[PDB]
């Protein structure tokens, strides 16, 4: 109440795994620049992959 | 003209000019997690000279 405060959570991490692909299929990737008008932060919110 | 001596008649100077390919170019910029892209082709030249 006043002199003793009980247990109370502070923070929380929800950590996830990645998105897999095929080993034998072979990745081919190239870097492109963003389109700035799109809200790119909206796409990257959730921790689940 | 400091003097010099030889035993033969005619004097041939053969100059070999060399324009090596100059080490130019910057490394290409990319993002981590990408397949690389190759470099351009450069040229070296050799010319000679007779006197």
């Amino acid at each position: 109440m006043d002199k003793v405060k009980l247990f109370q959570t502070i923070g929380r991490v929800e950590y996830w795994e990645r998105v897999p692909r095929l080993h034998a299929y072979g990745v081919f990737a190239l870097p492109f620049p963003m389109d700035p008008d799109v809200n790119w932060a909206q796409w990257f919110t959730g921790p689940h992959p | 003209f400091p003097e010099d001596s030889t035993f033969a008649s005619e004097l041939e100077l053969y100059l070999l000019r060399t324009q090596d390919a100059e080490q130019t170019g910057m490394t290409f910029v990319h993002q981590v997690g990408s397949t690389s892209l190759p470099v351009e082709a450069r040229v070296a030249k050799v010319d000679l000279a007779k006197a």
